[PDB]
RNA sequence: CUUUAAUGUUUGAUGUUCUAACGUUGACCCGUAAUCCGGGUUGCGGACAGUGUCUGGUGGGUAGUUUGACUGGGGCGGUCUCCUCCUAAAGAGUAACGGAGGAGCACGAAGGUUGGCUAAUCCUGGUCGGACAUCAGGAGGUUAGUGCAAUGGCAUAAGCCAGCUUGACUGCGAGCGUGACGGCGCGAGCAGGUGCGAAAGCAGGUCAUAGUGAUCCGGUGGUUCUGAAUGGAAGGGCCAUC
RNA sequence: AAUUCCUUGUCGGGUAAGUUCCGACCUGCACGAAUGGCGUAAUGAUGGCCAGGCUGUCUCCACCCGAGACUCAGUGAAAUUGAACUCGCUGUGAAGAUGCAGUGUACCCGCGGCAAGACGGAAAGACCCCGUGAACCUUUACUAUAGCUUGACACUGAACAU
RNA sequence: GUUUAUUAAAAACACAGCACUGUGCAAACACGAAAGUGGACGUAUACGGUGUGACGCCUGCCCGGUGCCGGAAGGUUAAUU
RNA sequence: AGGACCGAACCGACUAAUGUUGAAAAAUUAGCGGAUGACUUGUGGCUGGGGGUGAAAGGCCAAUCAAACCGGGAGAUAGCU
RNA sequence: UUUUGUAUAAUGGGUCAGCGACUUAUAUUCUGUAGCAAGGUUAACCGAAUAGGGGAGCCGAAGGGAAACCGAGUCUUAACU
């Protein structure tokens, strides 16, 4: 036994989303050891230090699809 | 007779302009390499007390 | 653990001093590095243990 | 006396089997 | 105050306190006052004795609270810039 | 300085004797037709003993208390904070003495930046040298690597090597995210001054998430802030910190 | 064995048959020499086992004599008690029914009786966990402490000596 | 012989005996702030405490651990200066 | 001669029967033990509640003892009913 | 009554009649109401006494800052866009 024991929230998610209204600097999807699973795209640069993205300026979320080997890259609509 | 303040309160709110109450922040005493400069930097301006424990202070501090 | 704790005083004749963390057991030398002094406004050299 | 504790019984069953280890052997 | 055997909301939060002691000798005047003031000459007393002030004080201040009208010398009083032109409105003498 | 002998001297230790302090539950006298007590004569002892204040040791002889929770009844075993995956039902969150495993750090470079670099493994040739050292060649395309457990990551490389380096900066920060709270997390940009680059631009620590401690109490360094009649000091504040 | 858990240890005696008894072996789970070892005539309202005698202990109860119980006269209580017009079985139900459903039986009420029930009456436990409850008691639990000792100065002096 | 009067009479307690150990007398010790008193109007063939528990045959080995006892060097040490 | 012997009064308490809102808040009936002694008893005396006393069971101290009874702190406190 | 849950075979009451459980004081906050309103208010006490006197004081009218200080601003900073 004793195989017990667990982690806690980290809570790793998309919150700014799709129509998010994105003001200023929003952290729209705030997922650790990301850097992968979504990337920068748009008018924002995102990329927090661990990989939290948020947008740069007004605008709407985008959510494309670019460069070879599909990926995700994050952008925004300006505005 | 008259209700009595609770001293360590005292020493640890002061009411302002508009019935708030500000604490000095913990972590800003000892210990103090290990933490990162940008935290430390912003413990040190005085913060209103939380909207869900003001009920205590102002329980605490009737002379307040 | 056996990593250290140390002081890095200013050469500028004010107090200032930064604080940092070494082994003894690994490197020997004393550290030597230039970082800003907030009283002087001015990056200076910075050095010493205790 | 039964009880339903577990460790309380094999310690009997045990000294039931130790025994007869060297009482068969003997 | 008490919350449970959770360490209490008053003893988290670290001590800042220093009590001035002198602050408690430094009452502040507005110029609503000192048209009661009566006899056209205000001073750390006098008003001490208008009891607009109280009686322990040394030091006061004039404060632009507003509305002064008839003229007024001040005197003997530290007063903030607003007050000071405000008691210029009045035409108030103003020595130090 | 020096090894230090001596007469000047300073105060100290034990040792002997002396008696006038002090003891006498030795003897006689009287108070007194009285074994208490006191005075008197006298024997012994003696500055020892005993009592006081302070002080080290010892002390269940006596006293006041403490001796955790979860718990598949309690005891015993076992865990108690922190990180990763599952359970967890495609937002977040979500329990069990449910299933697996880690941390109480490491580093002034493993940090910054400019320029450059491409892995494992397998096959054949090839000196000692082989199953497996270094070489060449070909496949193979990340099946490799990351200071460390596990997921998510990573070719613009976050992977490896080098040149110069201290931004592992100081003062603030629109916004948000996450919590009952105490807090924790992200961050453009601005001001100072600093490094790389020709320049654009980058850097407010490590690829990311674990590597931890509230308040009180104090110790150090700076600070005209306060300084109980004035002037200083004493603390106390304040910033930095243990 | 007042010690032996496994144990109804193995062998012998005693009994028609002996988990106790008496005798011996040693494989003494975990006897042992002043918290004494091994012996012991006498002594025991002591522990265990045997035998003669004797008996209603028993197979198996039987009859009789006295005091109660029973009937009559006079006094005359008690624990308890929400209220009752107070049945059996089968089942459901807070999970072990006089009360609910279904079914069966059952004219109204005493007296002597017997104790299966009314989770019958009597002790708001003698057991368990809990309570940051008390009590006492133990020790190398913590902090004190009476007392016992330690040294300084005081009551407390004089000469002399290395 | 004695014990749990009011569920336990014993294989418990006591005992003479043995041993250790303390105490030289103003004893050790005990009751007491102290005075005093018991010990005892007694004196080591006496008195306290502890263990064992007639008599008979006996009473092994270990002083690391704990206490007690005996040690004039040394290390460490409070009050005071 | 004797903590000798059998056994009444005298003290004791082993067995069984009753009794269990009893006659009795510990007794009766039939037996049993000690009975010249470490006996039994009348009368007064003293020891005091964290103390007494104890042939030691944690027993006994006014029908109650791992801390008596009465009064005071006292409306102790009670996360419990 | 207490529980997730009781006709419960879970606790409590034999019945009737009486007594029997959210108060008192000083502070503080809010609400309701009435008085005066940028001002509101008296406390001890004097007193022919529920009058009247008594503004010492309390509260509101300006805050920010640890603090000196500053003041419709101020603190933070060499400095705020």
């Amino acid at each position: 036994g004793g195989s017990t024991r667990n982690g806690r929230d980290s809570e790793a998610k998309r919150l700014g989303v799709k129509r998010f209204g994105g003001e200023s600097v929003l952290a729209g999807s705030i997922i650790v050891r990301q850097r992968g699973t979504k990337f920068h795209a748009g008018a924002n640069v995102g990329c927090g230090r661990d990989h939290t993205l948020f947008a740069k300026a007004d605008g709407k979320v985008k959510f494309e699809v670019k460069g070879p080997k599909n990926r995700k890259f994050i952008s925004i609509e300006a505005e | 007779p008259k209700i009595k303040t609770v001293r360590g309160a005292a020493k640890r709110f002061k009411k302002t302009g508009k019935g708030g109450f500000k604490h000095k922040h913990a972590n800003l005493r000892h210990i103090l390499t290990k933490k990162a400069t940008k935290r430390k930097r912003h413990l040190r301006p005085k913060a209103m007390v939380s909207k869900g424990d003001l009920g205590l202070v102002i329980a605490c501090l009737p002379y307040a | 653990g056996i990593r250290e704790k140390i002081k890095l005083v200013s050469s500028a004749g004010t107090g200032h001093f930064y604080t940092t963390t070494k082994n003894k057991r690994t490197k020997p030398e004393k550290l030597e590095l230039k970082k800003f002094d907030p009283v002087v406004r001015q990056h200076v050299i910075y050095k010493e243990a205790k | 006396c039964y009880g339903g504790d577990i460790s309380r019984k094999k310690k009997l069953l045990q000294k039931q089997k130790e025994g007869k280890k060297r009482m068969k052997q003997i | 105050g008490f919350e449970g055997g959770q360490m209490p909301l008053y003893r988290r939060l670290p001590k800042f306190g220093f009590t001035s002691r002198k602050a408690a000798i430094t009452a502040e005047i507005r110029l609503s006052d000192l048209a009661k003031v009566e006899g056209g000459v205000v001073d750390l007393n006098t008003l001490k004795a208008a009891n607009i002030i109280g009686i322990q004080i040394e030091f006061a201040k004039v404060i632009l609270a507003g509305e002064v009208t008839t003229p007024v010398t001040v005197r003997g009083l530290r007063v903030t810039k607003g007050a000071r032109a405000a008691i210029e409105a009045a035409g108030g003498k103003i020595e130090e």
